[PDB]
RNA sequence: AAACUUUCAACAACGGAUCUCUUGGUUCUGGCAUCGAUGAAGAACGCAGCGAAAUGCGAUAAGUAAUGUGAAUUGCAGAAUUCCGU
RNA sequence: UGAGCCCGGGUCGAACGGCCUCUAGUGCAGAUCUUGGUGGUAGUAGCAAAU
RNA sequence: GAGACCGAUAGCGCACAAGUAGAGUGAUCGAAAGAUGAAAAGCACUUUGAAAAGAGGGUUAAAUAGCACGUGAAAUUGUUGAAAGGGAAGCGCUUGUGACCAGACUUGCGCCCGGCGGAUCAUCCGGUGUUCUCACCGGUGCACUCCGCCGGGCUCAGGCCAG
């Protein structure tokens, strides 16, 4: 009953149902008997269990991932390219501003025209250190300011980052990340993402506030040049030197093009008798941290971001050359589940 | 609706327009009301021919026991009937206007 | 707008499901309500005592007067019974949940039953109808509250 | 000055719906009004403290009839052809896009109506703003 | 439209015949078109296929994949072509099902009967072409 | 037969009619000056008629239909191009529709002024949209939305966030990325790290 | 099956209504009224040559 | 305050309603005349590798001959069965 | 006014609607109504045939 | 071969094991019961555990599409949350409190300056189609006329509610 369909062979509902139930009960019975016998043999001999554990591992999309065979379009692992050369310059050339030391960040936060997500946007400004939220209109029938204009205004007043939180269904839906750069450098990359599952700390159970201390960023699993671009943009958005006295972590973990944002705080504590020791991946039971764990209490909002568009200047209206758009997410690109753009 | 004469135009256009979608073909001697007024709505677009016209004359005189009806109205233009010199002369003075002012 | 409370982290949580179980829905509901919201070891010892006739599950909603003993003082309810098969299958299901949590890598010491829901199942078409049940239970490690660092003025 | 014409103030004689008798106590009875036919029913006899009956007296003013609170009458629109039908009379009617209209046709209706000065009641159905 | 009384336009009867046709009728239904060079070499549009035809795919998720026909499953109205396979859960490769209407013939497995079939179809074609022309 | 065609078009059927529940019937004919189906403005029942229409090229024309050319549908309408000056265009409408019914004169004037105002507003909104740089794009399709919802749930389940956060935190503590005398951790437990 | 399906209509009325339909076809606006897209033909009866 | 009872929201159960589909049914119409002692209609028993059901067949038993088509069967086992060929 | 109609949000996957007419197996709370499903009684009566 | 028919409580009792299952001594009575998915690709493997059962993990565009499978109402039930309950509930008119949700006029025309460019501007040239007097193009220019665009300047008008 694995290669043949009872619904397309047996024409009777009740006969098909009875045959299926009898066969599935028989299959479960046989599977449990076989596993019990195999349990007995692996209990009497401990080595064929090890051969089982080295021969059969569960299937994984991450290790079934398909790569291409650096121009910001090919999804190829930068580290793989690096030690293949040993056995990116294109990114630096395309974005010299992003890639020497960056100035101390200053962020201006605003929302869409006549937005109603003021508290959520103020919370985003709370995540981003040295940030100020200012509303866009200040009333219904005001002058409508354009994102190009606000970018120029903030550049002339000395900001370095402009974050725009667009809304839908009175909920934050998109984040446009503009970079103002320094001195005479024109306003640069605009990484637009999609704020999906947004949740405030107030609604988060067991939460807390963030403190004024500068937290350290954990940018996890960014491998393709686009992932490195996004990671460096967030690194520019956050301060370089965290105040380690204020034990706060801001983590962006990337898996299958789904960037996950979380904010927690440290407690490095000894392991309780009922707890485990943090086991290593492929190399379990890390050596050196043998009796100590880390306590995490989420003190920040839950959002998931997914990059859709990065542009050269401040949006499509502002990108003018023959390479106006640098990347655009497409369902044709995401058709195959093993194709990750990151 | 293509109308022809089987006596002079023949029966090849029947198939020629039979294949074309939407268009129909009907002889002049067997005009069909279902095709003349589809769905009860008047004004069917009909592509005629000269033989068809000269045979409409013949068949509509040939129908026995039927005559072309005499209508109860000669000048169909009611605007002509009302806005004419004789009527406007014979009418009396108006007693008011189209929109009457409110008195109290 | 308003935001509903977000779910606890799946890798801080453990889930267990038992469908089409052949135990009375009312008895399972009463036992689940009795053991709801408790410590894992407390619940297991409670159910073992229920089997050993030591501690009684109080009936509140589906209550039929059967026993009026001194074991009902600890709940304040005058009607208490001992659902044997309920206690046994629920022990099995929390053991399955504990195994699942151990596989996920949670601290075995601090599992607490946040959620246990008992629903009715399709009736066993044999007029005498049986009442099977579905039981789903969700467990977590105890919520952790941690220190603040003193805010620095600047 | 972009609004509806000067209009007589909208006065609603009754705002609450007329509820079917005993529809509260029986769920099988829908809340839609059904005139009772019992010879001794209290609601039909119009006793005090019973559900009122619909009447042409409750019927509303003709000048303010079918008018939205903004003062426009809803026009069901399916395309830019319907918008161009509303061309001459936007101060009288407001566009209401049909539910089965696709996203791009919704966008075209919104764009043409904005160019045309026609208010749309549902301009945020399946669209979003992009910079 | 239909004029001959023998032919029927009933969708019910048409579907019944299509789903209960015998194997020869199934072959006739699962005839497939020939490629260009084949069409200008044989003056034929489409012939029924066999197990030894090199075929190219023009429709589906596996478009532009070339291979030799592996089998013709007449019961499911499908054909199996080489190297177009999917892996099951266990990993075993089952050949993916594709339709004669969605494939196009690139090479023919020629025998006496096939040559006779193409000759008959062709000869009819130039017969009627000449009849129309002159 | 104007009265007869009016009766047939109003009492029986009209392919250009869009009757609404709001108490007015709309006429879909492209040459109707008003958007309402009524005797005064029906292009089919009024043999002698006039209309104002705008070409794609921004040019405005006035169209004339007369009963002597009631037939010849290719030739029903005379097209006369109006000037860009509003006052002079109204005057030219006056001469070219002199002796016409007052209703048609009034509605031709109203349609001319409405088209020119619509042109003004279109240019204003084009400038405004240009100066803002914002564009209305469609939202995500429901099938795609289901796709990212399911793949997000699977991705989070495989991601196991807080475990990885602790992963990296302990990795950095072991590699000593917090420096000597870390302010993150207690000196006790630090000696355990040694 | 013995329900009345076919309706008896006087031949005089049928001929009268066919004549009325022909007059309606001769009337030009009625083509638009019935929905026929009639805008490029140079004549609403459109008699074409029997030779062609 | 809890328990219990009532109302509502989210979610989850039960159940198969609504929309959709139809190798079906019903009615009408057209062409033709054909069961059996040379064993009829019908009943039973057997025939397959795995056959429960259904179908086919009759110890030559999912059948043989002959003709036609022209490279299969197919749920699994199978042939050294057959491809310019009675 | 009303029987009802339109839209917004979610689900959902292949057809559907407005108007003019034509047609009818066309509008439900009852009929100790039909079928199906589901409750209180009740985890009660009692372990009785059936199961 | 067809239909202004019925569309799984309908249509023949039977769309599927249907005169089948089943009942009766017997003549006879006689049901219920359709839909995974495009393609089984029908969930590999690890791990619980005696099961028509789970946790991972995988297939699919989607598995809260998993042979209990197109969608999935109401009756009834459970968990969470809010409120209320001194011997009935439920309903009407009218506020108040709390919770959630929505978001008011869609908010512009006109005049006057300076520049720029296009045009029924030019008794300008050429071409085309035509209702033969109306249109549409190609080519020069800006003396006059009219439009816009830019940068100034001034004015007015507006939706609702109170005094
Ligand atoms: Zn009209």
């Amino acid at each position: 009953l694995s290669r043949v369909s009872l619904a397309r062979t047996i024409g009777n509902k009740l006969k098909r149902q009875q045959l299926y139930i009898q066969a599935k009960k028989a299959n479960s019975r046989a599977k449990h008997e076989e596993r019990h016998r195999r349990r007995k043999e692996e209990a009497k001999n401990p080595e064929l269990k090890q051969k089982r554990l080295e021969k059969n591992q569960p299937a994984s999309i991450d290790k079934k991932r398909i790569w291409d065979d650096d121009s910001l379009g090919a999804v190829v692992d930068v580290a793989e390219l690096k030690r293949r050369r040993l056995e990116p310059d294109s990114l630096t050339s395309q974005f010299p501003n992003l890639f020497e030391p960056p100035p101390v960040p200053k962020i201006l936060v605003t929302t869409g025209i006549n937005g109603t997500i003021h508290k959520e946007a103020e919370e985003i400004a709370s995540i981003f250190p040295n940030a100020t939220y200012i509303r866009r209109t200040a009333h219904r029938y005001a002058y409508k300011y354009s994102v190009r204009e606000i970018a120029k205004f903030a550049k002339n007043r000395g900001y370095t980052a402009l974050l725009v939180v667009q809304e839908d269904q009175k909920r934050p839906s998109r984040l446009v990340v503009v970079h103002l750069n320094g001195e005479g450098v024109p306003p640069g990359p605009t990484l637009t993402y999609t704020i999906r599952n947004y949740a405030p700390g107030k609604a988060i159970p067991g939460h807390g506030r963030a403190t004024n201390h500068y937290p350290e960023l954990l940018l996890n699993n960014f491998k393709t040049p686009l992932g490195l671009l996004a990671a460096k943009s967030m690194h520019i958005l956050f301060p370089s030197k965290p105040e380690l006295a204020g034990r706060q972590v801001v983590t962006l973990h990337n898996q299958r093009d789904y960037i996950f944002f979380r904010r927690h705080r440290y407690v490095f504590r000894e392991a309780r008798p009922t707890e485990k020791n943090v086991v290593g991946a492929d190399g379990k039971e890390m050596e050196g941290v043998k009796g100590i764990r880390a306590g995490l209490q989420e003190i920040g909002p839950r959002m998931t971001l997914k990059l859709r568009r990065v542009d050269k200047g401040v949006g499509r209206a502002g990108s003018e050359g023959p390479d106006a758009v640098k990347w655009e997410w497409k369902a044709k690109m995401e058709k195959k589940r093993t194709r990750f753009n990151l | 609706l293509i109308v022809y004469s089987p006596e002079h135009d023949g029966k090849e256009l029947v198939k020629g327009f039979r294949n074309i979608p939407g268009v129909e073909t009907c002889p002049v001697d067997a005009l069909n009301l279902l095709q003349l007024a589809p769905g009860g709505h008047l004004g069917r677009f009909i592509v005629w021919t000269s033989a068809a016209i000269k045979q409409l004359d013949a068949v509509y005189e040939s129908k026995k026991g039927f005559f072309l009806p005499a209508n109860i109205v000669s000048q169909a233009d009611l605007s002509r009937l009302i806005n004419s010199t004789e009527i406007q002369s014979v009418l009396r003075a108006p007693k008011g206007e189209a929109r009457t002012k409110r008195a109290c | 707008v308003r935001y509903a409370a977000t779910e606890i982290a799946p890798t801080k949580s453990a889930r267990a499901r038992g469908s089409y179980l052949r135990v009375s829905f009312k008895n399972t509901r009463e036992t689940a309500q009795a053991i709801n919201g408790w410590k894992l070891q407390r619940a297991l010892t409670f159910l073992q005592n229920v089997i050993d006739k030591k501690e009684a599950v109080p009936m509140r909603r589906y209550a039929g007067s059967t026993g009026r003993t001194a074991q009902g003082k600890q709940w304040g309810v005058s009607r208490a019974r001992w659902p044997v098969k309920s206690a046994q299958f629920l022990i099995g299901l929390l053991k399955n949940a504990e195994a699942n949590a151990d596989a996920k890598g949670l601290d075995t010491g601090n599992l607490i039953i946040k959620h246990i829901q008992v629903n009715q199942a399709p009736k066993q078409r044999r007029p005498y109808m049986s009442n099977p049940c579905h039981i789903e239970l969700i467990l977590t490690e105890a919520e952790e509250t941690v220190q603040k660092s003193e805010a620095v003025v600047r | 000055m972009v609004a509806a014409k000067k209009h007589v103030p909208i006065v609603k004689k009754r705002t609450k719906r007329f509820m079917r008798h005993q529809s509260d106590r029986f769920k099988c009875l829908d809340s839609a009004w059904r005139k009772p036919k019992g010879i001794d029913n209290r609601v039909r006899r119009r006793f005090k403290g019973n559900l009122a009956m619909p009447s042409i007296g409750y019927g509303s003013n003709k000048k303010t009839k079918h008018m939205m609170p903004s003062g426009h009458k809803a026009f069901l629109v399916h395309n830019v052809k319907d918008v161009e039908l509303l061309l001459m009379h936007n101060r009288t009617y407001a566009a209401e896009i049909a539910h089965n209209v696709s996203s791009r046709k919704r966008i075209d209706i919104i764009t043409r109506a904005k160019q045309l000065g026609v208010k749309v009641t549902n301009a945020k159905a399946k669209v979003t703003t992009e910079v | 439209m239909k004029v001959r009384p023998t032919v029927s336009s009933s969708r019910r009867k048409a579907r019944k015949a299509h789903f209960s046709a015998p194997s020869s009728v199934r072959r006739v239904i699962m005839s497939a078109p020939l490629s260009k060079e084949l069409r200008e070499k044989y003056n034929v549009r489409s012939i029924p296929i066999r197990k030894g035809d090199e075929v190219q795919i023009v429709r589906g998720a596996h478009k532009d994949k070339e291979g030799k026909v592996t089998s013709v499953y007449r019961l499911k109205y499908v054909i199996h072509v080489e190297r177009v396979t999917r892996e099951k859960a266990t990993g075993q490769t089952v050949p993916i099902g594709i339709h004669p209407s969605n494939v196009v013939i690139t090479k023919l497995h020629l025998d006496k009967d096939r040559e006779n079939i193409l000759a008959r179809i062709k000869a009819g074609r130039e017969q009627v072409a000449k009849a129309k022309g002159k | 037969s104007d009265e007869i065609v009016w009766q047939i078009i109003n009492q029986q059927f009209c392919a250009f009619k869009l009757k609404t529940t709001k108490g007015q019937n709309f006429c879909r004919n492209e040459y109707s000056v008003s958007g309402l189906c009524n005797r005064q403005s029906c292009p089919l029942a009024n043999s002698r008629y006039a209309t104002v229409r705008q070409s794609p090229k921004g040019t405005i024309y006035l169209y004339i239909k007369t009963i002597e050319r009631s037939h010849m549908p290719s030739k029903w309408w005379e097209k006369i191009k109006l000037s860009q000056n509003y006052q002079k265009a109204l005057e030219q409408i006056d001469q070219r529709l002199q002796f016409f019914p007052k209703f048609l004169i009034h509605k031709c004037k109203q349609r001319l002024t409405r088209l020119v105002q619509v042109a003004i507003r279109m240019r204003r909104i084009a400038a405004e949209e240009a100066r803002l740089g914002e564009k209305l794009v469609p939202k995500m399709a429901p099938k795609i939305k289901k796709r990212e919802e399911a793949r997000e749930r699977k991705a989070l389940a495989a991601a196991k966030l807080e475990r990885t956060i602790e992963r990296e935190l302990l990795d950095r503590l072991r590699q000593g990325a917090y420096g000597d005398q870390p302010l993150n951790c207690n000196p006790q437990i630090w000696k355990k790290v040694l | 099956i013995w329900r009345k399906w076919h309706v008896k209509i006087n031949q005089g009325q049928k001929r009268f209504a066919t004549a009325s339909a022909l007059a309606a076809s001769a009337v030009a606006p009625l083509l638009m009224a019935r929905g026929h897209q009639v805008s490029t033909v140079p004549e609403v009866p459109l008699v074409v040559d029997s030779a062609a």
